[PDB]
């Protein structure tokens, strides 16, 4: 009873890749091979390719990055076994109120905003990158825009209902208790985020996500003797693994979907569950002061 | 009513439980046995669900709630009025899912196909029942399920976690956070890249398995593999769902206290606990 | 107040109703995009195109997007190339509903859960136009990595332990680089040769001896593997023929 | 599928049915005498 | 009724009444002991 | 009764004949621990 | 497996078991003279 | 009473019995440790 | 594997006695310290 | 007892059963620590 | 017992008793540590 | 092997030994400094 | 005892060494580091 | 004591050692700037 | 693996763990001047 959980026999070959125009930059990796990544998937590591667009994400990364850790380093006096104690309650904290979107003291929220600066424009430069590597390839930008969404609610989060309060003193800090922390205070603040429907939405959609791709993930694994792993391949000439895979969904949910369609539900679940969350955010506060009251208002509770 | 291919794998057999009674299919639905089962038992649930609705005081479909009993029945059966219609429901939700689960192990015997499906759909029938029994027994009331309502159920969710006062600090619900969050990131980028390697643009002939290896091979550095991804996700789900039914056995049945404060383990190992 | 916008109405509550409406038209698309496959749908029993549905069938069905190919070639979903009514079974009841009772060997007679895709008679093309699935005599360059058992030579056996062959090759995908098939010949026939699927192989590393175990099929069943042509190169059709059949096992692996 | 298996086995079947209904019912009488477990009219004295 | 057995298989409707049998007495069971009354356990008194 | 193991599968109903009693068992006894009077583990006394 | 194979071990499984249920019951008898537990008209001590 | 282990699995019915049996001992153990009564480690008074 | 593992058989009942030999005077020297039994009056 | 390790791979029987008496043992050591009195370590009074 | 030394290589059997080990003594030493009197290095008074 | 069987456990015997015999020095160290047995009224 | 490097090859041997050393040295100087009486640095009194 | 070069290639062992101990002198600089009477950054009167 | 080799690490592997222990001790001996880390029966003084 076999069950293609993990490869038993595995193949190694002489690396290769698709072509690419040589460009500005070469690829660069110097590929290798693994053994747990290819009894989980592939064996081969890299080459990563590192164009124009890479390295300035990555320097901007870097630098937000090392400005980050730097300040939580700093903010424990610069001792390595006090920052081992409170690293996960250190926090790079925005900004206060009375500053505004203006440049705060770099004590007071100046190195939060420029490592804040330096991160989204590093994470706008590794979109680009991947809208740029998808077409260098002769591919579709959807990754581009599933990661679009992404950054919608990171920009959402930390950038653009600031701008719309005025203020990045209600903004997430850059540390791991206190990201967490500010999404404990975020919620209570302004009334049990429960009772924010695009929350509501945005859960529904996360909880679609792990569903969905536990569903798709068991029915190709349940197909893997037929050839359905080979999606694309059954995309383009249908066989009998995809007829199964939908003829299974179908006789026990009454409809189904196609290799090709499955991974469109797949891609808009993974997508609305931030584009829902970064609505949801950017309306809290500035229309909406009380989730509580707005459901109250609205049926969702019990009118106390 | 048929797909261009579905009057090809029509064939009996592959049935647990009736023989040849119910192997047969209504419209698009295979019913079998279990699918008799799940109807019995949803038609019931619902029923019962609706009918604690009527003796609720809303008919709002956000505010209609099935309450459990009170802790001070304990574990013990409590009268329908209060707190046993709950207890029916959850009964009768129990044996829908397992016949729904093992419905579709007939319909993977009839296609021939492996049984990770029902296997993966266990997994969230272990989470419910987590949910509603498990935890419920080991803390020894069934009042510490959640209630059947859309939004009461929510409610129940955030008491809960304010319970230990913090539950972000529940170390197995940071990783059930994790995993989830990382499949809802692996399917996105699953999705995308199938959909960009059928979908290449005007031109633009569909691109094969070395394709997809080579973008994310130039973009992260490594790429799994067409067929290690579906390994990947699933394994993803199902831990995110079991380390958040370990999350949840371990508060209330064994952790009882504030989860922020028991991380001051971390803050006093001896290596750095400066006093 | 603040938020509002007609007295109850308000933004977030506008914002909502435009979600549904946008996930409505999306949940249209994603249908539609469903039914590019085994669509329109036919009767059961006569197989004429009829279905009860209402007035969203001018949207149920999508124009036939267009695939190319790296060979010139094109793919068009839907398609409405559908099977044929007639195949090798016969309805238990004639209700529409009812399943069948295969009219033969269902194993070579290609019924049920042995029934294959008609699909096109070309192998899967890597980048270089050369076909896919290959055995490793013919790709020097490819070896099978060490840590794992070699799957040459070893007994293949089946669950009741009968020793059905012996592996003498192992056929691999180039586009992924992965073990397809093992090449088994007859213990029964010389003079014959079959292409077991390595997803249907235990490696059996951890036991007395190295031995290939099958869990859907007896040995028996191995003298009516379905046949390939070219012997270094197997189309689509032949691979999804014998891969439905090793998997038909598991239904009616004794009789019928 | 031996119908004299199946004979031989029926003895051996009875043989433990009764003993462990013996058992049961022998345990079920020493609750009793230490406790009835069927309540009277006024409830349990 | 007189062979009903010629259209059930007799193992499958033994088993099935065997399970659905044992389930409904277990919740009456269960609801006499969900009482004040019928609880023979808790043996509450009748007056 | 001697002809009802003639065509039911003897390992199969055993194993869960001894499945279904431990089951049974396991749940009785634990319905009598809850009870305030027949918990033989702390003994709240009758009268 | 073996026909005979089995006599054998139904030997040493009946000697396994009177030797487990032996000491069993030996530790049941001294629990009970330590402290018994079936309490009882009126309770415990 | 010696064909039952010619229809039964040797090794499976001893690994099964001992991990059930050792499961059965450590729930009666704790559960007397559970109790006030027989709870060998804090010894409270039996009066 | 049918007349060597006698050996191991002997050897391992061997390894048995000598085990619980020290596990047992373990024992003895622990109740002769803190006993593990309560009386009709618990600890005293 | 002669012919058990027929059956079991006395190497994998050896390390089973040492990880259950390394697991056990702990298991032991630490609900006595846990205890008041046979807390050898942060030691309290007999009386 | 010279004969244990057939059922397990020395190469992984070494390394492993050597890991458990240390890990084993690493432990106890925490424990010593950390609870009030074997704590070599905070030193407080007996009484 | 067979033949390196002999001379390893001769020496495995004398290390375990010796790792013992350091370990019960060690032990009767820290027992002269502090017993870890307490008495009848806790530890004095 | 010079029979290990006949197993444990010098280069990994004595890789897994200065690692395992020097993790050490570094464990038991922050160690000491965190009490007050062999903190070399803040250097607090004896007394 | 040259003999070492024959195992460890130097090109490797070199890297490796070179961020050991830069990785090393950061630890030191980062614990002496902590503590408060070897902090040259800030500065504090000793007496 | 040939044995000369193996003999010839083993000689000056035994040298290093000698210098090694010596210069530990040396170092534990100055700590020890420097502070003791036993305490006695009243702790620190
Ligand atoms: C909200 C926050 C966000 C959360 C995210 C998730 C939100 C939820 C929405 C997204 C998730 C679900 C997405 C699916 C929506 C669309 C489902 C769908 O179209 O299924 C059609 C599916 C039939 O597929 P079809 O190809 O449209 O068949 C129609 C044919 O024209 C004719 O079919 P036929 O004649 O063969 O049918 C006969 C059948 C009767 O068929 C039906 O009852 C279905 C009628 C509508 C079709 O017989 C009987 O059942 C009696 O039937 C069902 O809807 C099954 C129920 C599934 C929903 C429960
Ligand atoms: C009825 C009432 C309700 C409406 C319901 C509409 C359902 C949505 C329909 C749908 O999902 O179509 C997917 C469809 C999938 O395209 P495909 O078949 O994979 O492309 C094949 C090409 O050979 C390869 O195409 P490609 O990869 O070269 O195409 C790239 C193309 C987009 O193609 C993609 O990469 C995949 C789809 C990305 C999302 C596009 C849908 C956005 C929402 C509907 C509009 O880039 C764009 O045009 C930008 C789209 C995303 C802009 C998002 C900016 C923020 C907007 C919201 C604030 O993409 C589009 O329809 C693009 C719409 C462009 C106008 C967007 C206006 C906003
Ligand atoms: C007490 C807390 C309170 C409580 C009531 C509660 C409970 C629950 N909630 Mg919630 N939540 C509360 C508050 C609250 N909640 C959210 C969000 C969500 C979404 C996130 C989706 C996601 O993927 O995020 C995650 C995606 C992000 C943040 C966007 C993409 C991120 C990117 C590209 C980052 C790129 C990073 C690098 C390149 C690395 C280098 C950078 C550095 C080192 C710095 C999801 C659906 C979700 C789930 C649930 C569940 C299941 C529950 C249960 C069971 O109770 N919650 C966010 C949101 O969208 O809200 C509308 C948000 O902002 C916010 C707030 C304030
Ligand atoms: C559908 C919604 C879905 C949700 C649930 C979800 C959530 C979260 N997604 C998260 C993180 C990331 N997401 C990503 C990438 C961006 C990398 C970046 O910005 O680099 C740009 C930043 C940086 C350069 C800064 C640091 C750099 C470091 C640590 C290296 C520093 C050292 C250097 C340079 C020197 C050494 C090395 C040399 C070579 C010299 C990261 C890993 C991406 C995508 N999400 C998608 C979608 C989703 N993401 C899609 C479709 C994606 C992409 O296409 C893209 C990608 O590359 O995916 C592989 C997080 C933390 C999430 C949570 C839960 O909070
Ligand atoms: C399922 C998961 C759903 C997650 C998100 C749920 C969001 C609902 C929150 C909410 O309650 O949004 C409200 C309703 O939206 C509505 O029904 C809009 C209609 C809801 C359709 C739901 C479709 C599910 C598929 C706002 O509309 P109102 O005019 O105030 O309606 C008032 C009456 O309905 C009740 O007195
Ligand atoms: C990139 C780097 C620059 C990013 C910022 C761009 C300018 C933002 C508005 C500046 C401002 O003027 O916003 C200030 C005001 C708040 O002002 P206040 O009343 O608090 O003033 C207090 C004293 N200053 O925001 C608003 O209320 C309007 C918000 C409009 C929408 C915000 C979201 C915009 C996202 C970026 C879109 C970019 C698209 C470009 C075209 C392709
Ligand atoms: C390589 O590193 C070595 C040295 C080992 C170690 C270095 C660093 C370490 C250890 C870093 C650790 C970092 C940690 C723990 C980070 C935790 C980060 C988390 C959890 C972040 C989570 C959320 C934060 C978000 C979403 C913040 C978003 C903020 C945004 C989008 C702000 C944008 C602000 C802008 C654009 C400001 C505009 C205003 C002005 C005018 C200033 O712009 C010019
Ligand atoms: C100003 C505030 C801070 C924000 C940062 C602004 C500067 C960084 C973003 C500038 C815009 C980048 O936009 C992108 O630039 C790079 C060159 O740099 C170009 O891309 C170039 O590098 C890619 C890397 O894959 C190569 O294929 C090739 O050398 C060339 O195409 C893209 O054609 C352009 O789309
Ligand atoms: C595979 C095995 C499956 C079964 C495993 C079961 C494990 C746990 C079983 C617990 C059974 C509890 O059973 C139920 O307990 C509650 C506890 O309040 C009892 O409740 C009753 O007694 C308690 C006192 O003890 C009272 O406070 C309560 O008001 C009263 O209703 C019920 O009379 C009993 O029916
Ligand atoms: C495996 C087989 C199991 C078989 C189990 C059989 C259970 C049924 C036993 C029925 C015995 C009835 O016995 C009858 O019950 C009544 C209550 O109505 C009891 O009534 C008597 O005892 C109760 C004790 O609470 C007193 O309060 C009451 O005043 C007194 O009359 C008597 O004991 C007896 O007159
Ligand atoms: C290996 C499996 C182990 C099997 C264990 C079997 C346990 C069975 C033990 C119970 C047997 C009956 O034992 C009987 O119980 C009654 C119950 O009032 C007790 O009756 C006596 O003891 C109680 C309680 O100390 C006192 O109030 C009084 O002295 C007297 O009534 C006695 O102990 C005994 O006469
Ligand atoms: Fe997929």
């Amino acid at each position: 009873e076999y069950q293609n959980i993990l490869t038993g026999v595995q193949v190694r070959t002489a690396p290769h890749s698709a072509p690419i125009a040589k460009g500005i930059f070469p690829r660069l990796g110097k590929p290798g091979f693994s053994y747990w990544l290819g009894k989980i998937g592939d064996a081969q590591i890299g080459p990563i390719y590192l164009g124009t667009t890479g390295v300035l994400s990555l320097v901007f990364g870097f630098f937000a990055i090392e400005i980050i850790g730097f300040n939580l380093l700093a903010s424990v006096n610069w001792s390595p076994m006090e920052f081992g104690r409170q690293f996960f309650w250190l926090g790079l904290e925005p900004p206060a109120a009375e500053y505004g979107l203006g440049f705060a003291p770099l004590a007071e929220g100046g190195w939060w905003q420029i490592a804040g600066f330096f991160l989204t424009t590093s994470i706008l430069l590794w979109w680009v990158r991947m809208y740029r590597r998808a077409r260098a390839l002769k591919m579709g930008t959807h990754t581009a825009w599933a990661f679009a969404s992404a950054i919608f609610l990171f920009l959402s989060l930390g950038f653009i209902r600031p701008l719309l309060m005025g203020n990045f003193s209600e903004s997430v800090p850059f540390g791991i208790f206190p990201h967490l922390e500010w999404t404990n205070s975020f919620s209570l603040n302004y009334g049990n985020f429960f009772y924010n429907p695009f929350h509501m939405l945005s859960i529904a959609f996360l909880y679609g996500s792990a569903l969905l791709f536990a569903m798709h993930g068991a029915t190709i694994l349940a197909v893997s003797r037929l050839g359905g792993d080979r999606e694309v391949e059954q995309i383009t000439d249908r066989g009998t693994a995809a007829e199964r895979a939908a003829l299974f969904w179908r006789w026990t949910m009454g409809f189904n979907a196609t290799m090709e369609s499955i991974h469109r539900w797949a891609w808009w679940f993974a997508v609305l569950c931030t584009f829902t969350g970064a609505i949801g955010i950017l309306l809290t506060g500035t229309v909406v002061d009380n989730w509580f009251e707005w459901g109250v208002k609205h049926g969702l509770a019990p009118a106390p | 009513a048929l797909l261009s291919f579905e009057r090809k794998y029509r064939v009996r057999g592959g049935t647990l439980i009736g023989g040849d009674l119910f192997d047969f299919w209504v419209g698009p639905f295979y019913v079998g046995f279990f699918g008799v089962t799940t109807l019995l038992f949803t038609v019931l649930g619902t029923a019962l669900i609706v009918w604690g609705a009527a003796l609720g005081p809303s008919w709002t479909f956000w505010q209609i709630s099935i309450n459990p009993p009170d802790v001070s029945y304990g574990l013990a059966m409590a009268p329908m009025a209060k707190g046993g219609l709950w207890q029916i429901i959850t009964f009768s939700a129990i044996g829908a899912f397992v016949s729904w689960a093992l419905r579709e192990v007939e319909i993977c015997r009839k296609l021939g196909i492996g049984y990770h499906i029902p296997f993966a759909f266990g997994f969230a029938i272990l989470a419910y029942v987590s949910l509603v029994v498990i935890r419920p027994v080991m803390m020894g009331a069934w009042g510490y399920g959640f209630p059947y309502g859309f939004m009461t159920h929510l409610d129940w969710v955030s008491n809960t976690g304010y319970q230990y006062a913090n539950f972000h600090y529940n170390p197995a619900h940071m990783l059930g956070i994790t995993l989830f969050f990382t499949t809802c990131l692996a399917l996105a980028l699953h999705g995308s890249l199938i959909l960009s390697a059928a979908n290449p643009g005007k031109g633009e002939v569909v691109k094969g398995p070395e394709h997809e290896n080579t973008y994310f091979q130039d973009t992260i550095g490594y790429s799994v593999g067409t067929l290690g991804i579906h390994r990947v996700g699933l394994i993803l789900a199902l831990s995110a769902v079991v380390w958040s039914i370990i999350c949840m056995i371990l508060s209330g049945p064994i952790y009882t206290g504030s989860w922020p404060d028991w991380w001051l383990w971390w803050q006093k190992l001896p290596f750095w606990n400066h006093g | 107040n603040k938020g509002d916008i007609t007295g109850y109405m308000d933004v977030a509550q506008v914002v909502l109703y435009a979600f549904w409406i946008f996930f409505a038209g999306l949940i249209i698309y994603l249908r539609r995009e469903d039914r590019r496959e085994g669509y329109p749908l036919e009767d059961a029993i006569s197989g004429k195109i009829n279905s009860l549905q209402g007035l969203g069938s001018v949207f149920s069905i999508a124009r036939p997007k267009i695939f190319k190919l790296k060979t010139g070639a094109t793919y068009a979903a839907p398609n409405f190339k559908r099977d044929a009514v007639a195949i090798k079974a016969t309805r238990t009841a004639p209700t529409a509903g009812a399943p069948f009772e295969p009219t033969g060997n269902p194993m070579t007679d290609a019924v049920g859960p042995a029934a294959y895709a008609l699909r096109d008679e070309l192998p899967d093309l890597t980048l270089g136009g050369q076909p896919a699935i290959v055995p490793l005599r013919v790709a020097p360059t490819f070896s099978v990595a060490a840590e794992d058992t070699d799957p040459r030579g070893l007994p293949v056996v089946d669950r009741k332990g009968a020793v059905a062959g012996k592996v003498t090759d192992l056929w691999i995908d180039r586009a992924s680089i992965a073990i397809r098939y093992l090449e088994v010949e007859l213990a029964a026939t010389p003079g014959r040769k079959v292409l077991l699927p390595f997803a249907a192989t235990r490696i059996n590393a951890k036991t007395k001896s190295k031995t290939v175990t099958v869990q859907s099929i007896l040995a028996r069943h191995f003298a009516n593997v379905p046949t390939i042509a070219k012997t270094d190169s197997i189309t689509r059709r032949e691979e999804d023929k014998v891969m439905a059949y090793y998997s038909s096992g598991y239904l009616y692996s004794d009789r019928v | 599928i031996t119908e004299g298996e199946a004979k031989e086995f029926h003895k051996i079947f009875t043989s433990s049915i009764l003993v462990f209904f013996g058992v049961a019912a022998f345990a079920h009488l020493l609750v009793w005498i230490w406790r009835p477990w069927v309540p009277g009219p006024n409830g349990y004295s | 009724m007189w062979r009903i057995w010629q259209l059930f298989d007799p193992r499958q409707a033994l088993v099935g009444l065997a399970t659905f049998l044992f389930v409904l007495a277990l919740l009456i069971h269960f609801i006499l002991l969900s009482t004040e009354r019928f609880n023979w356990l808790e043996g509450a008194s009748t007056k």
